[PDB]
């Protein structure tokens, strides 16, 4: 069949190997991101925290790329730590050559074409990873990218990967309210998604990774919500949930 | 938002609701319509089949009566090993259809010497002994063995195939028609060719062709038909069909389809009564067969053995003349104009079989009919060869 | 062990292929054995049939020996390609 | 032999709206019925040796067998339904002329000798296998397939009418025509619509019908069927679903591939049996064409091949009126949106939609369909491609 | 079993044969028939244009083009490969014309453009070139100093002198009839006459402006691609 | 067998893994362009964006250089890509000769591109299909086809990606001389090329606009529904 080598082109002229690099993703956590109207998150999933891991770290699935870079990934680790490592490596090379922090769209395409570079030619495998980017810029405010396998990308304003990917972006597109939402309405929206698309009755806040950019005063600030903020975010949905019920 | 079963109410209410006011009357006249429909197929029934009774002026009823009582009636069955008779042992194993089979003596109508091995044998019913042999007495008319004595086509007619129409020629006619140019060059004629290519060629007009030029009488023989219902007897079948041509002057035995029979109990019969016709029968005679069939290995391999079928005929796709003259040969019989070009056709339906040929001849034929003109032009013969042949890639790259 | 006809066997097996045949003392089979390299056993007997195949398309012409040697040009590969692309 | 039996064709009403007109013709034919049963109960009503001897000396019972062999004028060989054959002898009243191997003849319970001949013995299979009621469906109730009905009438139905171009240009008629395509495309719509227009004897059949249990039950049911269809000329055999026994030949090895490549062998065998000539037509219908043997579709057996692709966007919109010209549609239906969406929609889908549609309506007590409740249908009917983004 | 030699052009049958190359040789019947005619005032080549739309803009078909003013080409088979062998034909007539001042002979620009084919089974690909045979035959055209000359190139990479080649998806036709209408000397108003009654004579379409390009090249004029008014006049009398 | 691999011939002289390449682009999105006597139109049928895909980079027609655009259907990826060289391309041209480029000449760039990604194994052929419009220096109305072959070619009115086929059986029923008359007239015939495909209207439908060297603007969502009013205007007017 024509399952060899990515460089084939099936008869009906799908590219099988890349194709399998899309489905593979759903075995991935699930990572969101959320676009509010003064600020940005990514929210993740913790999916593999046994008993025994340091959580020696800043984040497993948030990746911080530039002072007004932030990205989840969702895929192979080694993939992943090759694709974060090269995004670094660009955005730096940006900032040098043009004394101005990339924009997101440019380190968005310079990845995807790596990718695609990747899938093109060469006999090499694709990257079995998707992105989800996160910073700002003077050009466009706030943004949301979606990486991809394939080399593609889309600008988004609420966007799951991951698995149940579907059901959750589903649901969200379902419940999102467009140029309305703050920041504190986009953390308890990825909570509430968070709750529906994970198989637990009550998530717990180590196994959700949310990361918040926001710009303020001039400079782009991108922090990880602490244990405790994270604790606090969950308890106040529970209760807004139980209101909900108990009002029902 | 949670569906709702109909109610009674509703269900009352979009019955009637908005409804013509003759629809009751119309499911009624119809729901009639029905019933009556049935009450006539009821009512008529009970056709007479009326049997085959002949008319009274041919009834003997009081010889119908006695030959009703004296005249015994024998079960057909397929004899087998003739366990040695010479009269010290005259008894024979006999496959009583799906019956069974039985060991049993003769009659004292029947004689040993017209009993062997293979026949019908009609056997009683008390003690099965065989009373009467029945000769298939095939000489088949209602089925297959073509016996046509001079076939309408001609060397004109074959095209494309010249290489193995020259092959065909000399060994079945140089002989036939030089014997003594074999006899003084000191080798026994051709005993016979396997003419092998893919379906279609043309094998079998090539052969009928020449048959037609050898003024020797035509006989195809096919295969299926003796896989079918007629099988068993098959060797007497053509045991028959060769002394006939013994009988017969000068002939062409043609098998076609035969892979089916080299590819076996009975038709291991078939075949060994055959190598009985053709190393027993002296390969002198003008006889000669003419093997054909697509598989080049299926035959049995104890059949292409020397003393026996000697040379093969490899028949092959016709080229770009064959395909014209095929094209020409089919369109003689076509209302057409005089100036298509069946060059271009033959150019157009690269390795092309010639039923694929006549096939887009029809074709054209159909498309021609299809807009009701009385003749066929080249356009309505490009339309056929794309719609038989082929059953942008090639506009936009090569060039 | 069966080995290849070397150059007399190769002559003995075109022989005994032709003794049932006319032919004629003008032959010379040990020309033919010695044109016969790589040939091996029904490959002679080949070279005899398709040796008076042409005896008989030179017009039944028997008592020949240019037959023998255009039969050992053809045999199997009696096909002439007439293939392009070679110098 | 005797014409075409072709089925009842109840004269068809044209307005079918539901008003005056309908019910003026459908009372007309129910009076024409009326008198017609009305006469056949009167004439039933009105007016009331040597057969009964024969009778006699035929005996009670007679069985039912089938001649192979004549050797003389009073001796033959028949054979039994079980399988067992007989040199019988053949009584003088039974009518020669009419012995032809593969008659019935009608034998004596004792003795076996021919008493008779059975011109009508079509077994029950091969006499349900014959179609008496015309199907309600019509070549108006066919969206779109012009060129296969186009086709189909070129195959079947010229050569039945006037059939003199057919040897005015010298070509052969089309013996036989199969149809191929994805399910659901109309391959058995459209020879139900043959069968409502024919004029001649048209006989379904299963595919996997002609397949039996006891051995040579296969074979000779095949040629009883085809026998049926010469005799019953003209007449159109359609064979729906041939990849029943249609599939590739190969080598067999337990008893029962033996007897379907029998069956199959016989087939073929009978469809080479008659001329084109004939009036006897076959039509075989499949989905997995390619899964046929390379020598059932031989030009020289089934030269045409009527395709059946998948609907395009106008013979789509066809179907979808052809569907919906029952309904009692709103005016905001657009039915655009629909045909739109670029999907496999089939004949058989589209059907579903408007059923799905009208289900819709149902669930909202409402008896007009509107363009949400198609919206609705057609996401529930369709049943499961590409990664989006990759293909932009 | 002939697959196992089929894959790639590195592979010898049990009779030699080169069958990938056989392949490219038969992709040659996938193109438009080209016809050119050698005569002593000079050579023609006339071509099938295979219009796929009306809309598609006639000059973008590029059968016949300019080599140099000196010589013109014919060509079918894959437009891409071809017009890489256009391109290198051009380019080493401009070679050499720079080093050795002159007019190079057609006979030696089919060596050049044959030395850039025949070279897929070369270790020379490296930095990058073709591992597959060349799928485009060529018809070259023009005058030099031996007179009017004509070559056919096999993608193969084999040339030969033809005094009337015909190549395309109908060589054997066009041949055949250019077997027996050919002169010596048959004069080029004639020999065009000719190559366009061949074109009539083989054309799936019927013959008008836009369906044959036609190019000329005499000793005195350089390579001239008939234009629409020349064509109209050069059809008119077939 | 003679299906993967992109350097070897079938036995009836096909490159198969070309013609799958080519074949890919059917699996696209409709992409129609029409040159008119100062204009040049890219018609596209643009994918509804479900409710949160921004639009603004989901970019089908782009601009390699101020004198050339063009549209592709096929692959996203391989188009941005193919799309980045050639803009990089018509720099380096203008580079080395100082003129800008003409449309022959990039067109033939990507040709080549192309076709240099499909004459080697471990290459994957580009699957895309690009229509290259725009206006030489000199003032002329030139529109190219590019081919995931490698391969070019010249058409006045062209369109790609899938149900390309129906759209240029209507340009061909419907392309005269008078059509391209005035820019208002060719709006119309590659309105009418779309719907005939895209038959919702309004939206799902993009096009850019070249008249003689003016830094092509895309028509903004203000005059789209404006421009199909006035299609639908005529539309009942002849009927
Ligand atoms: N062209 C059409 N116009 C109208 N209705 C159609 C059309 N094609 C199919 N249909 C509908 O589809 C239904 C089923 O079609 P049909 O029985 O002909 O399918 P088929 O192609 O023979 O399928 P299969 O081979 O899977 O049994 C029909 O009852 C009819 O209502
Ligand atoms: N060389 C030929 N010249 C003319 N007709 C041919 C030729 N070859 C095949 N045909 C056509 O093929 C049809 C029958 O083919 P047939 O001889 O049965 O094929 P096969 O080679 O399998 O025997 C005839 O109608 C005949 O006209
Ligand atoms: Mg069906």
């Amino acid at each position: 069949r024509y399952d060899s080598r990515t460089t084939i082109f099936s008869p009906e002229g799908r590219l099988y190997q890349v194709e399998y690099a899309m489905e593979a993703i759903g075995h991935a956590g699930t990572c969101l991101g959320i676009l509010a109207n003064d600020g940005v998150l990514l929210a993740a999933e913790r999916r593999n925290i046994h008993k025994l891991l340091d959580e020696v770290f800043f984040s497993e699935k948030i990746y911080k790329l530039n002072e007004d870079m932030a990205c989840s990934v969702a895929g192979i680790t080694s993939d992943a730590n090759v694709l974060t490592n090269e995004l670094r490596l660009i955005a730096q090379r940006y900032l040098l050559q043009y004394q101005e922090p990339i924009p997101c769209e440019q380190l968005v395409t310079a990845l995807c074409d790596i990718k695609q570079a990747y899938t093109q030619f060469g006999g090499k495998r694709p990257f079995g990873v998707s992105l989800l980017y996160i910073g700002w810029d003077k050009h466009y405010g706030f943004q949301l990218y979606q990486s991809d396998p394939s080399g593609n990308y889309g600008g988004w304003k609420a966007t799951c990967i991951g698995n149940n990917s579907a059901a959750a972006v589903s649901m969200l597109k379902q419940d999102y309210k467009e140029g309305e939402m703050t920041l504190k309405s986009a953390l308890a929206l990825a909570i509430k998604v968070l709750n529906k698309t994970m198989d637990v009755s009550k998530l717990s806040a180590e196994k959700v990774e949310i990361a918040t950019l926001t710009r303020e005063n001039g400079k782009t600030v991108i922090r990880v919500l602490k244990q405790k903020e994270v604790e606090q975010l969950i308890k106040k949905h529970e209760e807004e949930e139980a209101k909900a019920e108990r009002e029902k | 938002k949670p569906i709702r079963a109909l109610d009674e109410g509703d269900i009352a209410l979009l019955k009637t609701y908005g409804q013509s006011t003759y629809s009751r009357q119309i499911k009624q006249v119809e729901d009639d319509i029905q019933q009556l429909l049935k009450k006539i197929n009821e009512l008529t029934g009970i056709k007479e089949s009326d049997t085959g009774l002949a008319p009274p002026a041919l009834w003997d009823l009081a010889a119908d009566k006695q030959t009703l009582q004296s005249e015994q009636p024998l079960q057909v069955a397929r004899c087998t090993k003739i366990i040695n008779a010479d009269s010290e042992d005259p008894k024979y194993i006999i496959n009583v259809k799906q019956f069974a089979k039985f060991v049993v003596d003769l009659s004292d109508q029947v004689a040993p010497t017209d009993i062997e091995e293979g026949m019908r044998v009609g056997v009683d019913r008390n003690k099965y002994q065989i009373h009467i042999p029945l000769p298939p007495k095939i000489d088949p008319t209602v089925t297959m063995m073509q016996v046509e004595e001079k076939p309408d086509v001609t060397y004109s007619d074959v095209g494309g195939c010249k290489e193995q129409i020259e092959k065909l020629r000399e060994v079945v006619e140089t002989p036939l028609l030089h014997p003594e140019r074999f006899v003084n060059l000191g080798i026994e004629p051709p005993k016979g060719v396997l003419l092998f290519g893919p379906p279609g060629t043309g094998k079998t007009l090539c052969a009928r062709a020449v048959a037609n030029r050898t003024d020797a009488c035509f006989i195809r023989v096919i295969g299926s038909e003796l896989v079918q219902k007629y099988v068993g007897e098959g060797a007497r079948m053509v045991r028959e069909l060769f002394e006939m041509a013994r009988t017969k002057k000068a002939c062409l035995i043609f098998f076609d389809e035969i892979d089916a029979i080299g590819g076996d109990n009975e038709v291991q019969r078939t075949m060994l009564e055959l190598i009985n016709q053709l190393d027993g029968f002296d390969p002198r005679g003008n006889i000669k067969v003419l093997m054909a069939t697509n598989r080049p290995d299926t035959l049995d391999p104890a059949l292409m053995r020397p003393g026996r079928l000697d040379r093969k005929i490899e028949f092959s796709l016709p080229d770009l003349e064959g395909r014209t003259h095929i094209f020409k040969i089919h369109a003689r019989s076509m209302s057409v104009e005089r100036d298509i070009r069946f060059e271009l056709l033959a150019r157009l339906c690269p390795n092309s079989t010639g039923a694929e040929i006549r096939s887009v001849c029809t074709e054209a034929g159909m498309f021609a009919i299809r807009a009701r003109r009385k003749i066929a032009t080249e356009k309505d013969f490009l339309e056929a060869v794309n719609k038989v042949i082929k059953s942008t890639p090639r506009y936009m790259t090569y060039n | 062990e069966f080995p290849m006809p070397n150059e007399e066997a190769r002559a003995r097996i075109m022989q005994i292929h032709s003794r049932k045949m006319n032919v004629s003392p003008d032959v010379n089979y040990e020309e033919l054995a010695r044109c016969t390299d790589d040939f091996n056993g029904a490959q002679c007997k080949a070279v005899c049939v398709e040796a008076g195949m042409i005896a008989l398309r030179r017009g039944a012409t028997e008592l020949t020996h240019e037959d023998y040697m255009e039969g050992i040009l053809e045999v199997q590969a009696k096909k002439k390609a007439n293939l392009q692309y070679y110098a | 032999t005797k014409g075409p039996d072709a089925a009842s064709k109840l004269p068809l009403v044209t307005p079918h709206t539901q008003c005056r007109l309908k019910l003026l013709k459908l009372e007309r034919i129910k009076d024409y019925l009326l008198m017609e049963e009305e006469f056949i109960r009167n004439q039933e009503q009105m007016k009331p040796e040597e057969r009964s001897k024969v009778d006699d000396l035929r005996g009670t019972p007679m069985s039912v067998g089938t001649l192979e062999e004549i050797i003389d004028d009073n001796h033959a060989i028949v054979s039994t339904s079980v399988g067992s054959e007989h040199y019988v002898s053949i009584l003088s009243f039974v009518d020669k002329d009419l012995l032809e191997p593969g008659c019935s003849v009608l034998l004596n319970h004792k003795v076996h000798a021919v008493i008779g001949v059975l011109m009508d013995d079509t077994d029950p299979l091969v006499t349900v296998m014959k179609v008496e009621k015309a199907p309600q469906e019509t070549y108006a109730d066919i969206g779109g397939l012009d060129n296969q009905i186009q086709e189909i009438k070129e195959s079947v139905e010229l050569p039945l009418t006037h059939p003199e171009y057919y040897e005015e240009m010298g070509i052969k008629p089309p013996k036989g025509v199969i149809l191929y395509g994805p399910p659901g495309t109309g391959k058995t719509l459209l020879a139900k619509a043959v069968a409502n227009q024919t004029s001649a004897t048209f006989l379904r059949v299963v595919g996997s019908e002609l397949i039996q249990k006891y051995l040579g039950d296969g074979p000779k049911l095949v040629r009883e069927l085809f026998r049926v269809a010469e005799e019953h000329a003209p007449s159109i055999v359609f064979i729906d679903e041939i990849d029943a026994i249609g599939t590739k030949r190969y080598d067999s090895n337990s008893g029962g591939e033996r007897e379907i490549q029998r069956t199959m062998l016989e087939l073929l065998n009978q469809l080479d049996g008659f001329d084109s000539r004939g009036d006897v037509k076959v039509i075989m219908a499949t989905n997995r064409i390619e899964t046929l043997d390379p020598a059932l579709i031989r030009p020289g057996r089934i030269d045409r091949k009527i395709e059946f692709p998948l609907p395009d966007e106008k013979t789509k919109k066809r179907i979808f009126q052809i569907h919906t010209s029952r309904m009692t549609l709103a005016d905001d239906v657009t039915l655009d949106d629909l045909i739109m969406a670029k999907d496999d929609l089939s004949g058989a889908d589209i059907k579903a939609i408007c059923t799905e549609a009208g289900l819709m309506a149902l669930r909202e007590r409402r008896m007009k369909v509107t363009n949400e409740d198609f919206k609705k249908s057609k996401e529930n009917v369709l049943y499961k491609g590409t990664p989006e983004g990759l293909y932009l | 079993t002939r697959s196992e030699y089929d894959r790639g052009v590195n592979t010898f049958s049990p009779e030699g044969r080169l069958f990938q190359v056989e392949y490219a040789i038969e992709a040659i019947k996938l193109g438009s028939t080209a016809i050119g005619i050698q005569t002593s005032e000079g050579v023609c080549l006339a071509v099938e244009k295979r219009i796929t739309s009306p809309l598609m803009e006639p000059s973008s078909i590029e059968k016949i083009v300019e080599i140099d003013a000196h010589i013109g080409c014919a060509m079918s088979g894959l437009i891409a490969d071809a017009k890489t062998l256009i391109d290198k034909a051009r380019v080493e007539t401009q070679n050499h014309w720079f080093t050795y001042n002159e007019t190079m002979t057609v006979e030696s620009v089919t060596q050049a453009v044959s030395n850039l084919a025949l070279q897929f089974g070369e270790e020379d690909a490296d930095p990058g070139a073709m591992s597959r045979p060349f799928g485009v035959a060529l018809l070259f055209g023009g005058v030099d100093e031996k007179g009017p000359q004509l070559f056919h190139m096999d993608p193969s990479g084999t040339f030969v002198q033809c005094d009337a080649r015909a190549i395309g998806s109908a060589s054997e036709g066009a041949q055949s009839s250019l077997q027996e209408v050919y002169h010596k000397s048959m004069t080029l108003k004639e020999a065009i006459k000719s190559s366009l009654i061949i074109l009539k004579q083989v054309m799936e379409e019927k013959l008008n402006a836009t369906n044959i390009e036609l190019a000329t090249v005499q000793p005195g004029q350089n390579f001239h691609m008939f234009t629409k008014e020349e064509l109209e006049e050069v059809i008119k009398d077939i | 067998s003679y299906d993967r691999a992109i350097t070897v011939f079938s036995p009836d002289g096909h490159l198969f893994q070309v013609e799958y390449a080519q074949e890919a682009v059917k699996k696209g999105s409709t992409a129609v362009g029409v040159r008119g006597r100062d204009i040049v139109v890219l018609g596209v049928e643009k994918k509804s964006v479900a409710k949160l895909q921004d639009e603004r980079t989901v970019r089908k027609i782009c601009a390699l250089d101020d004198n050339v655009c063009m549209a592709f259907a096929g692959l996203t990826a391989d188009a941005r890509i193919v799309i980045n060289r050639a803009r990089v391309e018509c720099q380096s041209h203008r580079l080395t000769v100082e003129d800008p480029v003409t449309v022959e000449y990039i067109t033939r760039y990507i040709a080549s591109l192309k076709q240099r990604y499909t004459q080697s194994n471990g290459r994957r052929p580009f699957g895309i299909s690009a229509l290259i419009v725009g206006f030489d220096f000199d003032g002329t109305p030139r529109l190219y086809q590019t081919d995931p072959s490698g391969t070019y070619h010249a058409w006045k009115a062209n369109a790609i990606g899938r149900g390309a086929k129906s759209v240029r059986e209507f340009l061909e029923k419907n392309y005269t001389d008078e059509a391209i008359e005035t820019d208002d007239l060719t709006i119309k015939l590659v309105i009418k090329a779309l719907l005939e495909v895209v038959q919702s209207g309004g939206k799902n439908i993009e096009l850019a606009v070249m008249r003689r060297d003016q830094s092509l603007k895309i028509l903004n969502p203000e005059e789209i529904e404006k421009y199909v009013a006035e299609i639908e205007k005529e539309k009942e007017e002849n009927e």
